[PDB]
C-alpha cells in the first residue's frame, strides 16, 4: 500500500500540509454559527456565480448527522461528505450500544479525532475541511456549538464563523453578541445570524441559507421567503 | 492427529555410581508383524548424552535429524563448541521436551516415548523422561513402555531410592540392565533377542555397545509341561 | 483418537497462618497403575516471596509454573524491580489460566505466600481462572479426603464448647507452624493409605518474612 | 529508495488546492462540449464528438453518451478510458441497489457514489485522479427528472441546465441567456443544439459531429424511455431546427 | 447457585448465597457471588465461575474507562449492554452465565438488567437466577410489594435465598446481602446459613416440618 | 553529501553516511567505562541531567542474572536492543535451560543492527553498548557499535571524552586483570577510570553510576547513597 | 525529498528536533511536585472572546492517581491520553493494583518513536505526567517525543517555559506545600502569560494521596488568584 | 431437513411448434403447514423464461441474481440475453456454488429471436445442462410429471392445444403431491406474443 | 420467543406480538416487547432464538435509521422487507446463523397501502393479508381463512385478533402471558394499552 509520509513537520516546527488545508477552508464559501438562550441557528452562504441550478436536489451546506445534531462545514465539498458520512454512522452505533444518541461535545470529538488521524497517517492528505456542528444533548434545553479543523483541534464556542471573509463576520460577531444576554428568542437568533451573513454575502437573496436548531429534534429549514422577510426588515431599520 | 505405523517397543536405563545406562532393542514392528530387524533406537549426541526413543519410527527418525542439526547449530559461532559450551544433556533434554509439548498442543503430536540419558560437565548423573503429551519426570531408573511394568521393578531392587546410587558399581548396573532385556524378551510379544547398550561414564566417557544378544535363557522346562489341564500324554 | 490430556495423580495442600503461610504436596508421580517417579518435585519457589503448585496433568503443570515464573521475572523488568504482591500474582495467574479458556490447563493451582500487612495468604484456582483466597485448601486426587479433615481441624466447623450443648461454638483461635505442620503431616498419611496415587514422600513448603524454609517427610511407598 | 520518483498527487498547494484535480480539470476543459438541459416533461444530452474523420464508423461509436440504466444516462467529458472504468461500476452499483431493495436507485445516490470515488483518488492512494466529468441526466418518482454533474475533485452539483468540457463560459452564458422554468423537451433540444452551434470550433456543426439522446415520460402512460439518437436520426432534429 | 434482585421504594435489594459445586462435590462454601463494579453498579454471578469472575471483573474495566472518556458514570443500560455484546461475539463456543447488573442513576433510576450467556438482555424489577431460583422466586413473589421497608425487604432477600439453599442442593453456605440506594450500594454483611436456619425456624415459627 | 539521504545508499569511496551519523551521536552522549577481571566484571556510567530540577538520565540496564549492559547515546534504541536482548536470554532460558552466552549475545546483537543498515524506509540504531555478563567461560565484557560491529574487550569506555578512560585502561590492562575475587577494588579502578573523561564536574552521589557481575554475584546495579562508599 | 527517519549530521533525528519547535509554539504548562501533593497548572489561551473557554482540556485525568497537562498541538495528544488510560486499567485488570507512574510514563512514550514509512510522523505535544504511588511518593515527570522521559521537581513546557524555568530553579525548595505550590504556579504563569492571567484563561489541578486528581473550579482558582495578588502588595 | 422438499412446488415445461409454454405451481409451505397460495415461481428476463422448484429463499436469491446478470448482459452488449446464452450462464452460475449448492431445480424456456427455434432446457442443484426436444420437469413431484409428459406429449401441437396437455400435465401430477398444488399458472409463448393463464384448481 | 401474529385490513397493519419470557422452567418476565420499530411507518415484530432475535432486530433498525438520516427521506415497506430478507438469507450460509423470524408491518405512504411481509431465518418472503411464525399458524391461520375480509376495519381487525388470541390462550400448551399490539397506519404506529 502507499505508505507516504506526506503530513510532516518543517524546521520552523509547522506542518505545511495542515496549515495549507486550512487555506482551502479560507477559500470555502462562509459558514457562521450562533447560539440563542434556547436555540442554535447555523448561517450558510451560497456564491452566486453558480446559476442555473437546481435549488432542489444540489446537496444542501448543513447536513443531519441525527435527528437532534447538524453539521455544516466550509472548505473542500467533497471531503466534508466523507466526514459526514463516517459522523452519521457513528451516531447510530452510539445509539445501538450506548442506549442513548451521542451528546454533541461526543460527535464533535469522534469527527475532530477523524481529521486528526489524517494528520499523522500514511498515504493520506488532511482533510480540508472545518466543521461547525451544532445541537442539543439528548433530555437537555442547553444549547451547544463546536468547531473543528483540520489539524484536529476542536472548542465550545456561543457564536463563531468559518470560510472565505470569515475575519470580517467574527469582528461582526464580537462586538455584538453579548455573553450575559444572548438572543433570547429565535427570532433575534436569526436576524443576528443573517445581520452577520449580510457583511460578506453580497446579496440577500438565494445566497443567504439558514437553518434552526431547537431542543428535542426540533430542526427546521427556512425558504427563500422567510430569509428575504429577515434582509428586508434589517436594511429599512438601517436606513436611519 | 495420527497413529503410529511402524513402533520401536521398550527403552530401559538406570543412574550408578559414576554415570549412567540406557539400552534398547533393535526392531521396528508393523502391527503384530516383526518388520524390521536392524533398527538402532539409541541415538549418542556427542560424547555425553544418548537419546533413547521408542514409539513410532518415522517421528523417531525426525527427532534424530533434529538433534544431528542440534549439534551443527551449536558448532556456528562458538570457539568452544568441544569444551565449555559444548551441547548438555540438560539442554538437549529441555529442547526435546519444549518440542514435545508445542506438537501435543498444536494436536500432532510425535507419537513417541523418550528417556534422555548423559552426564554433565560437573560430573552429574542425568537422566529424564519425555513423552508425547509433554509429561516428563526423573528418578534413579526410567523406562519406557512394556519396561516400565517390568524392568522398573528389577531395577528398582538395585537402586530403589537416592542413596543406593553410590552403592552401585557400573558392573552390577549393566548386570541388571542385561537382565531387563531378558525378561523383557521372555514377556514383550513385539520385542527380539537383538539389542544395543549405552554406557555414560563420567571418568570412561561413552562407551556404545551394538549387536549384543540375549543369553542365558531358560526355557528347558517346557518338556514337562503338557496338555492344559488333565492331559497326562 | 488423540487424547491430549492425561493424569499425573498427586495431592497438594495450602494452610494460612497468622504470620506465615505453608504450601505442601507429595513427591509422587504416576500414569495409570505405574509409578514414574518417588520424588518428582511439585511445588515451586517463584521469586517474590511465593509458592505455587499446579497439580493434575503435569505437562500442562510445569507449563503454567514456568509461565508464571516467568511472568515475575518481566514484572521486575517492566516495573523497577518492585515486588509482586500474593494477590497482584493470583490476579495474574487468572489472566494466564482463562487465556487457555477454550483449551484449558487441567490443573488446581494453588499459591502461598504473605499479604502485605504480613499475614498468611493462600489462593486457590480451577482450570479455567477462577481464584479466590482462602485460609485453607487442599487440591489434586485426594482433595476430597483432607478438606473435610481441614474444616474440622483448622476451622474448628461443627465443634462446640462442652457443657453449653450446641450452643457455644468452639472459638477460633489461631495456630502456630508447628502446630499447622502436624495436621499437613497427618492429612497425607491420612490420603495416602485410602488413595493409591499419594505416596512415596511428602514435601513442605514454609513461607515467612524471613525467606523459604523446605521441609522433607518419608510416605508410605505402596 | 523508490520515494525520488514519487510525484504525490494527493497533496495541496501552498495556496489550498489540490494539483492533480485542478490540471485534470485543465485536461477537460479541451474535451468535447457536453450539455444537459432538464425540463419539465423530460431531459436533453447534447454532446459534440471530437474532430472525427470521414471514415469513422459512426453508427457502431460511442465517446460520449453512455447508458447507465434504464432510468439513468450520463455524458462524458475527458479520458474515455477512464470513463468507462467508473461507467462500468457505476452500472454494478445500480445493480447492487436494485438486488437489495428490490427498487431502482435514486439519481442522486448513484451519483454520490460515484463523487466519492473520485474524491478517494483526491486524497489517498498515491494514484491520479480520474481525468473525467460527468453530466448525470436520470428519473425516479422522488424528485423526478435530475441533471447532476461531477468532476474530478469528487464534488457534484444539481442543475436545471449545464455544459462541461470546451468553452463552457461562453456555453453557460448562452443557456443561462435563453433558458426558462416552464420550458419543455422540443424547446430544449433546440436550444442545446443551438448552443453546440455557436460554441463549437468546427466551421459548421454536422450530424457526424454530435451524439444525442434525450429521457422522455413521453413513452405509453406513465413510465420513462431513453432514446439515444441514431445517426440519421441526428440529421433529422438538425433539418427540423434549421441548422443545417 | 441461587441469586436475587428486586426494585422497590428504597432502591434495590441484591442477594446472593455462597456455594460452588463440582458435581456433587462440595468446591466451596465462602464465595462472594456479588461483583462490585463501581460504588454505585453490583452485578451477581451464576453458572460458570470463572467466566462470570474474568467478564464481569473485565466489565469493570471497561466502565471505567467510559467515565474517564465522557465525565460522567456509565448508564446502568450501557454496562449491562457492553456485557451482553461482549458474550455474544463467544455465542455458541460454550461460555455459561447468568448475570444481574444492579445499579442506581439519575436517569434511570433503581434499574436491573439480567445478563445470559446466549444473549438474553431484560429490563425488570424483579429476577431469580441459578439452579436453586424457582425455590426463591416462591418466596419472593408470594411477599413481594412496591412499598416495602429497607428492613424488611433486606429480610426478604434474605429469607428467598435461605428457602433455596435449604431445598437446592448446589446452593448454600451463606447469604451475602447488598442494599442499592441513590448515594450508592450498602453492605449488609456474610450470614451463615448453619446459624441463619435455627435463628429463622425459632423466631419466624417456619420451618415446622424440620425437627429443631 | 548527496549520498547520506538514506541508509540504502553507498557513497563513491564506499562509507555509509547514515550509519556515520548515527554513530555521531553516540559520541554526542554521555561517557561510560566497562572492563573486568577473570573473577568479576564492572560498569561504570556517568548519568546526565537535563538541569537541577531533573533527574539523573539512567544508564546502566539489566539483561538477566547473570548479563547486562550501559548505554550512550538513543535511550529508545538502548531500550528497543535490550529488550530483545532480554527475550534472548529467555528464550535461551525456557526452550534449552542454558544462560546465554555473552559472546552468542554480541551475534544477535551485531545481526539486528545490520538489517537496519542494508533495507530502504528504516533507519540504524543511534546508540552504543557495553554489554557485560559472566557465562560458562568466565567473565565477558562486549563493545557494540550500530553499524553492527561488536568487539570483546579486557575493558573500553564510549561517549563523550572516553578517549581518556580509554588510554588509561591500557596503562592499567596488567593491573585491573588481576584483581580477582575483590569486586570493590574493581570498582575502585572503574571509578579511577572513568575519572579521566571528567572536565569541570566531578563524581556526585546522585551523577554516579555502577554495575556489576561475577562468579557468585548476580548482575546487580548500585545507585545512590549505595555508591557514595567509591567517591 | 528525504527520509522521515533520517539523522542529521549531528547526530540527531530531524523529524524529532522539528517537532520541539513545534512544542515551544505551544500554550504554557507548569507542574510542581511536593511531598504534599504534585500541582499542574496551564495557559489555556483562547484565540478569540467568543470561545467558551471552558471547553479548553489541557489538563486531563489519565487514572484517580495519576493526571496529564499537555503543550503544542494538544490534538495530537489525544491518542496518548487514550493509550494511557487503556495502559493504567488494563494493569489494574491483570495485576489488581494501581500502576506506577513511571511506568505509566515509559508506555506512553515507547510510542513516541513509532514513525516511519506505524504513524508517519512523531507528535507534536509535550505532556507533564503528574501522580502518586506508594513505592515512590509523589512524581512528576516530562514525557517528549523523542521517547525520552525525565523526572523533575518542578518543569515548565510551552512558548514561556526557558524563563518558567529559571524562575522554578530559584523558588523550589524541598520542604514546599502544597498551598505554596498552587500559588507558585499561579505566580509563574502571570509572568509569562501574554494577556492577564484570571480564572477563565488559565486552569488549575493536583493530586493528593487521599482525594486523588482533581482539576479545580474556576471558583477555587479565584480564590487564589485573590490570595496570590494580596501577598505579593505585601511586601 | 431435506432442503428441496421443506417449500415444496413444481415446474414443467414443453415445446410445441412455433411455440413453448412453461408451467408452475403457487403453494409455498412449511412442511405440512400451507403458508403462501400466491408464490409464483417462473421469472423472465425479456423473453427468456426462468422456472425455479426447491428451496424458496434460494428461488427469490436466484431470481434477484439472474436479473442482476441479465441486466448488466443488456447494458454490454447492447441487446437482450437468448435461451441458450442464458441457459449457459445459469450452469456457470450454479457450478461456481459446486461445494455450498443453491438447492433449487431450474428450467429455462424461450424461443430464440432471430432463428424463432423454440427452446426449453433443465438442470440439477450444481449446474448440469438437460437440453431436451420434447419436455422438461422439476420439483417435489417430478416423478408424476414425468409421467403424465411421457404419455400426454405429442410433438408439433398447436399454442392452443399444448396448452391443455401441460396444464392437464401439472394438475394431475400436483394433485397426487402433498406439497404442491394450491393453484397454478401457465405460460403460452409465442415468437411476439405471450399468453399468461391461472388454472382453477381443487385447494387442497 | 413463542408467538408472533400478523394482520393487514383495509388501512392499516396490526402486528401482535406475546410478552412472555421463559428460560428453561421459569416465566422471567410477562411484559416483553418483541418489536422494534424501523422508521416512523415500519414496524418488525420477531421471534427465534434468545440473544440472536434482539441482536438482530436492533442491527436492522441501526440500518434503516442510517438511510434514513442519509437521504432524508423513509424506505418503502418493500424495501425494507429486501434489505431484512437479503440480510437473512446472507445470514443462513454464515458461520452461525442469525436464528430469527419476523414480520415487517408497514403503510406505504406513496401508495396509500398496508403492506405486511412474512419472512423466516432462512430469508423466505412472503407478502399477506394474514401471517404467523412458528407453532401460532397452526391454529390462526383456519380462523382467519374463515373470517378475514380484505375491507375490514381496524376495529373489526382487532376484534378477528381477539378470536385469534382466545383460541390460542384455549388449545396452546404455553402460557404465553397475553399479547402487545401494535397498530400501523398513515399517522404512524401506535400501541394498544388495553387488550
Ligand atoms: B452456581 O451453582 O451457579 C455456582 C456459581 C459459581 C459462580 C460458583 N456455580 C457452580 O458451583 C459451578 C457448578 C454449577 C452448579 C450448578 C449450576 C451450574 C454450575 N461450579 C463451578 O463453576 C466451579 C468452579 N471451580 C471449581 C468448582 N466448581
Ligand atoms: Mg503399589
Ligand atoms: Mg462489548
Ligand atoms: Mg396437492
Ligand atoms: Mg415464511
Amino acid at each position: 500500500g502507499y505508505d507516504r509520509a506526506l503530513s510532516i513537520f518543517s524546521p520552523d516546527g509547522h506542518i505545511f500540509q495542515v496549515e495549507y488545508a486550512l487555506e482551502a477552508v479560507k477559500r470555502g464559501t462562509c459558514a457562521v454559527g450562533v447560539k440563542g438562550k434556547n436555540c442554535v441557528v447555523l448561517g450558510c452562504e451560497r456564491r452566486s456565480t453558480l446559476k442555473l441550478q437546481d435549488t432542489r436536489i444540489t446537496p444542501s451546506k448543513v447536513s443531519k448527522i441525527d435527528s437532534h445534531v447538524v453539521l455544516s462545514f466550509s472548505g473542500l465539498n467533497a471531503d466534508s461528505r466523507i466526514l459526514i458520512e463516517k459522523a452519521r454512522v457513528e451516531a447510530q452505533s452510539h445509539r445501538l450500544t450506548l442506549e442513548d444518541p451521542v451528546t454533541v461535545e461526543y460527535l464533535t470529538r469522534y469527527v475532530a479525532g477523524v481529521q486528526q488521524r489524517y494528520t499523522q497517517s500514511g498515504g493520506v492528505r488532511p482533510f480540508g475541511v472545518s466543521t461547525l456542528i451544532a445541537g442539543f444533548d439528548p433530555r437537555d434545553d442547553e444549547p451547544k456549538l463546536y468547531q473543528t479543523e483540520p489539524s484536529g483541534i476542536y472548542s465550545s464556542w456561543s457564536a463563531q464563523t468559518i470560510g472565505r471573509n470569515s475575519k470580517t463576520v467574527r469582528e461582526f460577531l464580537e462586538k455584538n453578541y453579548d455573553r450575559k444576554e444572548p438572543p433570547a428568542t429565535v427570532e433575534e437568533c436569526v436576524k443576528l445570524t443573517v445581520r452577520s451573513l449580510l457583511e460578506v454575502v453580497q446579496t440577500g437573496a438565494k445566497n443567504i441559507e439558514i437553518t434552526v436548531v431547537k431542543p428535542d429534534s426540533d430542526i427546521v429549514a427556512l425558504s427563500s421567503e422567510e430569509i428575504n422577510q429577515y434582509v428586508t426588515q434589517i436594511e429599512q431599520e438601517k436606513q436611519e | 492427529t495420527q497413529q503410529p505405523i511402524v513402533t520401536g517397543t521398550s527403552v530401559i536405563s538406570m543412574k550408578y555410581d559414576n554415570g549412567v545406562i540406557i539400552a534398547a532393542d533393535n526392531l521396528g514392528s508393523y502391527g503384530s508383524l516383526l518388520r524390521f530387524n536392524g533398527v538402532e533406537r539409541l541415538i549418542p549426541v556427542g560424547d555425553n548424552t544418548v537419546v533413547g526413543i521408542s514409539g513410532d519410527i518415522s517421528d523417531m527418525q525426525h527427532i534424530e535429524r533434529l538433534l544431528k542439526d542440534l549439534v551443527t547449530e551449536n558448532a556456528y559461532d562458538n570457539p568452544l563448541a568441544d569444551a565449555e559450551e559444548a551441547l548438555e544433556p540438560s539442554y538437549i533434554f529441555e529442547y526435546l521436551a519444549t518440542v514435545m509439548y508445542q506438537r501435543r498442543s498444536k494436536m500432532n503430536p510425535l507419537w513417541n516415548a523418550i528417556i534422555v540419558a548423559g552426564v554433565q560437565s560437573n560430573g552429574d548423573q542425568f537422566l529424564r523422561y519425555v513423552n508425547l503429551l509433554g509429561v516428563t519426570y526423573s528418578s534413579p531408573t526410567l523406562a519406557t513402555g512394556f519396561g516400565a511394568h517390568m524392568a522398573n521393578p528389577l531395577l528398582r531392587k538395585v537402586v530403589d531410592r537416592e542413596s543406593d546410587i553410590p552403592k552401585t558399581t557400573v558392573q552390577v548396573a549393566e548386570e541388571a540392565i542385561v537382565n531387563a532385556m531378558r525378561v523383557l524378551y521372555y514377556r514383550d510379544a513385539r520385542s527380539s533377542r537383538n539389542f544395543s547398550l549405552a554406557i555414560i561414564d563420567k571418568n570412561t566417557g561413552l562407551t556404545f555397545k551394538k549387536n549384543l544378544q540375549v543369553e542365558n535363557m531358560k526355557w528347558d522346562f517346557a518338556k514337562d509341561i503338557k496338555g492344559y489341564g488333565t492331559q497326562k500324554i | 483418537q488423540f487424547n491430549p490430556y492425561g493424569d499425573n495423580g498427586g495431592t497438594i495442600l495450602g494452610i494460612a497462618g497468622e504470620d506465615f503461610a505453608v504450601l505442601a504436596g507429595d513427591t509422587r508421580n504416576i500414569t495409570d497403575y505405574s509409578i514414574n517417579s518417588r520424588y518428582e518435585p511439585k511445588v515451586f519457589d517463584c521469586g517474590d516471596n511465593i509458592v505455587m503448585s499446579a497439580n493434575g496433568f503435569a505437562a500442562d503443570g510445569d507449563a503454567l509454573v514456568k509461565r508464571f515464573k516467568n511472568s515475575v521475572k518481566w514484572y521486575h523488568f517492566d516495573h523497577n524491580d518492585k515486588k509482586l504482591s500474593i494477590n497482584s500474582a493470583a490476579r495474574n495467574i487468572q489472566h494466564l489460566l482463562y487465556g487457555k479458556r477454550f483449551f484449558p490447563y487441567y490443573v488446581h493451582t494453588i499459591i502461598a505466600g504473605l499479604d502485605e500487612d504480613g499475614k498468611g495468604a493462600v489462593y486457590s484456582f480451577d482450570p479455567v481462572g477462577s481464584y479466590e483466597r482462602e485460609q485453607c485448601r487442599a487440591g489434586g486426587a485426594a482433595a476430597s479426603l483432607i478438606m473435610p479433615f481441614l474444616d474440622n481441624q483448622v476451622n474448628f466447623k461443627n465443634q462446640y464448647e462442652p457443657g453449653t450443648n450446641g450452643k457455644v461454638k468452639k472459638p477460633l483461635k489461631y495456630l502456630s507452624v508447628e502446630e499447622v505442620i502436624k495436621l499437613v503431616r497427618d492429612s497425607f498419611t491420612s490420603a495416602t493409605e485410602r488413595h493409591i496415587q499419594v505416596g512415596d514422600g511428602l514435601e513442605i513448603l514454609i513461607v515467612t518474612k524471613d525467606g523459604v524454609r523446605k521441609e522433607f517427610y518419608e510416605l508410605k511407598r505402596d | 529508495g523508490s520515494r525520488r520518483y514519487d510525484s504525490r498527487t494527493t497533496i495541496f498547494s501552498p495556496e489550498g488546492r489540490l494539483y492533480q484535480v485542478e490540471y485534470a480539470l485543465e485536461s477537460i476543459s479541451h474535451a468535447g462540449t457536453a450539455i444537459g438541459i432538464m425540463a419539465s416533461d423530460g431531459i436533453v444530452l447534447a454532446a459534440e464528438r471530437k474532430v472525427t474523420s470521414t471514415l469513422l464508423e459512426q453508427d457502431t461509436s460511442t465517446e460520449k453518451l453512455y447508458k447507465l440504466n434504464d432510468k439513468i444516462a450520463v455524458a462524458v467529458a475527458g479520458l474515455t478510458a477512464d470513463a468507462e472504468i467508473l461507467i462500468n461500476t457505476a452500472r454494478i452499483h445500480a445493480q447492487n441497489y436494485l438486488k437489495t431493495y428490490n427498487e431502482d436507485i435514486p439519481v442522486e445516490i448513484l451519483v454520490r457514489r460515484l463523487s466519492d470515488i473520485k474524491q478517494g483518488y483526491t486524497q489517498h492512494g498515491g494514484l491520479r485522479p480520474f481525468g473525467v466529468s460527468f453530466i448525470y441526466a436520470g428519473y425516479d418518482d422522488r424528485y423526478g427528472y435530475q441533471l447532476y454533474t461531477s468532476n474530478p475533485s469528487g464534488n457534484y452539483t444539481g442543475w436545471k441546465a449545464i455544459s462541461v468540457g470546451a468553452n463552457t463560459s461562453a456555453a453557460q452564458t448562452l443557456l443561462q441567456m435563453d433558458y426558462k422554468d416552464d420550458m419543455k423537451v422540443d424547446d430544449a433540444i433546440e436550444l442545446a443544439l443551438k448552443t453546440l452551434s455557436k460554441t463549437t470550433d468546427s466551421s459548421a456543426l454536422t450530424y457526424d459531429r454530435l451524439e444525442f439522446a434525450t429521457i422522455r415520460k413521453g413513452a405509453n402512460d406513465g413510465e420513462v424511455y431513453q432514446k439515444i439518437f441514431k445517426p440519421q436520426e441526428i440529421k433529422d432534429i438538425l433539418v427540423k431546427t434549421g441548422i443545417t | 447457585t441461587t441469586t436475587l434482585a428486586f426494585r422497590f421504594q428504597g432502591g434495590i435489594i441484591v442477594a446472593v448465597d455462597s456455594r460452588a459445586t463440582a458435581g456433587n462435590w462440595v468446591a466451596s462454601q465462602t464465595v462472594k457471588k456479588v461483583i462490585e463494579i463501581n460504588p454505585f453498579l453490583l452485578g451477581t454471578i451464576a453458572g460458570g465461575a470463572a467466566d462470570c469472575q474474568f467478564w464481569e471483573t473485565w466489565l469493570g474495566s471497561q466502565c471505567r474507562l467510559h467515565e474517564l472518556r465522557e465525565k460522567e458514570r456509565i448508564s446502568v443500560a450501557a454496562a449491562s449492554k457492553i456485557l451482553s455484546n461482549l458474550v455474544y461475539q463467544y455465542k455458541g463456543a460454550g461460555l455459561s452465565m447468568g448475570t444481574m447488573i444492579c445499579g442506581y442513576t439519575r436517569k434511570e433510576g433503581p434499574t436491573i438488567y439480567y445478563v445470559d450467556s446466549d444473549g438474553t438482555r431484560l429490563k425488570g424489577d424483579i429476577f431469580c437466577v441459578g439452579s436453586g431460583q424457582t425455590f426463591a422466586y416462591g418466596v419472593l413473589d408470594s411477599n413481594y410489594k412496591w412499598d416495602l421497608s429497607v428492613e424488611d425487604a433486606l429480610y426478604l432477600g434474605k429469607r428467598s435465598i435461605l428457602a433455596a439453599a435449604h431445598r437446592d442442593a448446589y446452593s448454600g453456605g451463606s447469604v451475602n446481602l447488598y442494599h442499592v440506594t441513590e448515594d450508592g450500594w450498602i453492605y449488609h454483611g456474610n450470614h451463615d446459613v448453619g446459624e441463619l436456619f435455627w435463628k429463622v425456624k425459632e423466631e419466624e415459627g417456619s420451618f415446622n416440618n424440620v425437627i429443631g | 553529501n548527496n549520498y547520506d539521504g538514506d541508509t540504502v545508499t553507498f557513497s563513491p569511496t564506499g562509507r555509509l553516511f547514515q550509519v556515520e551519523y548515527a554513530l555521531e551521536a553516540i559520541k554526542q552522549g554521555s561517557v561510560t567505562v566497562g572492563l573486568r577481571s577473570n573473577t568479576h566484571a564492572v560498569l561504570v556510567a556517568l548519568k546526565r541531567n537535563a538541569d537541577e530540577l531533573s533527574s539523573y538520565q539512567k544508564k546502566i540496564i539489566k539483561c538477566d542474572e547473570h548479563m547486562g549492559l550501559s548505554l550512550a547515546g538513543l535511550a529508545p534504541d538502548a531500550r528497543v536492543l535490550s529488550n530483545y536482548l532480554r527475550q534472548q536470554c529467555n528464550y535461551s532460558s525456557l526452550v534449552f535451560n542454558r544462560k546465554l552466552a555473552v559472546e552468542r549475545a554480541g551475534h544477535l546483537l551485531c545481526d539486528k543492527a545490520q538489517k537496519n543498515t542494508q533495507s530502504y524506509g528504516g533507519r540504524p540504531y543511534g546508540v552504543g553498548l557495553l554489554i557485560i555478563g559472566y557465562d560458562k567461560s568466565g567473565a565477558h565484557l562486549l563493545e557494540f557499535q550500530p553499524s553492527g560491529n561488536v568487539t570483546e574487550l579486557y575493558g573500553t569506555a564510549i561517549g563523550a571524552r572516553s578517549q581518556g578512560a580509554k588510554t588509561y585502561l591500557e596503562r592499567t590492562l596488567d593491573t585491573f586483570i588481576k584483581i580477582d575475587g575483590n569486586p570493590d577494588e574493581l570498582i575502585k579502578a572503574g571509578v579511577e577510570a572513568i575519572s579521566q573523561s571528567l572536565r569541570d564536574e566531578s563524581l556526585t552521589v546522585d551523577n554516579l553510576s555502577i554495575a556489576i557481575v561475577g562468579k557468585d554475584t548476580p548482575f546487580t546495579i548500585y545507585d545512590g547513597e549505595a555508591v557514595a562508599k567509591y567517591i | 525529498d528525504r527520509g522521515v527517519s533520517t539523522f542529521s549530521p549531528e547526530g540527531r533525528l530531524f523529524q524529532v528536533e522539528y517537532s520541539l519547535e513545534a512544542i515551544k509554539l505551544g500554550s504554557t504548562a507548569i507542574g510542581i511536585a511536593t511531598k504534599e501533593g504534585v500541582v499542574l497548572g496551564v495557559e489555556k489561551r483562547a484565540t478569540s472572546p467568543l470561545l467558551e473557554s471552558d471547553s479548553i482540556e489541557k489538563i486531563v485525568e489519565i487514572d484517580r492517581h495519576i493526571g496529564c497537562a499537555m503543550s503544542g498541538l494538544t490534538a495530537d495528544a489525544r491518542s496518548m491520553i487514550e493509550h494511557a488510560r487503556t495502559a493504567a486499567v488494563t494493569h489494574n485488570l491483570y495485576y489488581d493494583e494501581d500502576i506506577n507512574v513511571e511506568s505509566l510514563t515509559q508506555s506512553v512514550c515507547d510510542l513516541a518513536l513509532r514513525f516511519g514509512e506505524l504513524m508517519s510522523r512523531p507528535f507534536g505535544v509535550a505532556l507533564l505526567i503528574a501522580g502518586h504511588d506508594a513505592d515512590d511518593g509523589y512524581q512528576l515527570f516530562h514525557a517528549e517525543p523523542s521517547g525520552t522521559f525525565y523526572r523533575y521537581n518542578a518543569k515548565a513546557i510551552g512558548s514561556g517555559s526557558e524563563g518558567a524555568q529559571a524562575e522554578l530553579l530559584n523558588e523550589w525548595h524541598s520542604s514546599l506545600t502544597l498551598k505554596e505550590a498552587e500559588l507558585l504556579v499561579l505566580k509563574i504563569l502571570k509572568q509569562v502569560m501574554e494577556e492577564k492571567l484570571d480564572e477563565n484563561n488559565a486552569q488549575l489541578s493536583c493530586i493528593t494521596k487521599q482525594d486523588g486528581f482533581k482539576i479545580y473550579d474556576n471558583e477555587k482558582t479565584a480564590e487564589l488568584i485573590k490570595e496570590l495578588k494580596e501577598k505579593e502588595a505585601a511586601e | 431437513s431435506d432442503p428441496s422438499s421443506i417449500n415444496g412446488g413444481i415446474v414443467v415445461a414443453m415445446t410445441g411448434k412455433d411455440c413453448v409454454a412453461i408451467a408452475c405451481d403457487l403453494r409455498l409451505g412449511s412442511q405440512s403447514l400451507g403458508v403462501s397460495n400466491k408464490f409464483e415461481k417462473i421469472f423472465h428476463y425479456g423473453h427468456v423464461f426462468l422456472g425455479i422448484t426447491g428451496l424458496a429463499t434460494d428461488v427469490t436469491t436466484l431470481n434477484e441474481m439472474f436479473r442482476y446478470k441479465t441486466n448488466l448482459y443488456k447494458l454490454k452488449e447492447e441487446r437482450a440475453i437468448e435461451p441458450e446464452t442464458f441457459t449457459q450462464l445459469v450452469s456457470s452460475s450454479l457450478y461456481e456454488r459446486r461445494f455450498g449448492p443453491y438447492f433449487v431445480g431450474p428450467v429455462v424456456a424461450g424461443i430464440n429471436s432471430k432463428s424463432g427455434k423454440p427452446f426449453i432446457a433443465g438442470f440439477d442443484l450444481i449446474g448440469c445442462i438437460d437440453e431436451a426436444k420434447d419436455f422438461i420437469v422439476s420439483g417435489t413431484a417430478s416423478d408424476q410429471l414425468f409421467g403424465m409428459c411421457e404419455s400426454l406429449y405429442e410433438p408439433n401441437l398447436e399454442p392452443e392445444d399444448l396448452f391443455e396437455t401441460i396444464s392437464q400435465a401439472l394438475l394431475n401430477a400436483a394433485d397426487r403431491d402433498a406439497l404442491s398444488g394450491w393453484g397454478a399458472v401457465v405460460y403460452i409463448i409465442k415468437k411476439d406474443e405471450v399468453v399468461k393463464r391461472y388454472l382453477k384448481m381443487r385447494q387442497d | 420467543m413463542d408467538i408472533i401474529l400478523g394482520i393487514r385490513v383495509q388501512d392499516s397493519v396490526i402486528l401482535a406480538s406475546s410478552k412472555a419470557v421463559t428460560r428453561g422452567i421459569s416465566v422471567l418476565k410477562d411484559s416483553d416487547d418483541k418489536t422494534r420499530q424501523l422508521s416512523p411507518h415500519t414496524l418488525m415484530s420477531f421471534a427465534g432464538e434468545a440473544g440472536d432475535t434482539v441482536q438482530f432486530a436492533e442491527y436492522i433498525q441501526a440500518n434503516i435509521q442510517l438511510y434514513s438520516i442519509r437521504e432524508d427521506y423513509e424506505l418503502s415497506p418493500q424495501a425494507v422487507s429486501s434489505f431484512v430478507r437479503q440480510e437473512l438469507a446472507k445470514s443462513i450460509r454464515s458461520r452461525r446463523p442469525y436464528q430469527v423470524n419476523v414480520l415487517i408491518g408497514g403503510y406505504d405512504k406513496k401508495k396509500n397501502k398496508p403492506e405486511l411481509y412474512q419472512i423466516d431465518y432462512l430469508g423466505t418472503k412472503v407478502e399477506l393479508p394474514y401471517g404467523a411464525h412458528g407453532y401460532s399458524g397452526f391454529y390462526t391461520f383456519s380462523l382467519l381463512d374463515h373470517h378475514y375480509r380484505p375491507d375490514m376495519t381496524t376495529e373489526e381487525g382487532l376484534d378477528l385478533l381477539k378470536l385469534c388470541v382466545q383460541e390460542l390462550e384455549k388449545r396452546m400448551p404455553m402460557d404465553f402471558k397475553g399479547v402487545i399490539v401494535k397498530i400501523v397506519d398513515k399517522d404512524g404506529i401506535r400501541q394498544v394499552d388495553d387488550f
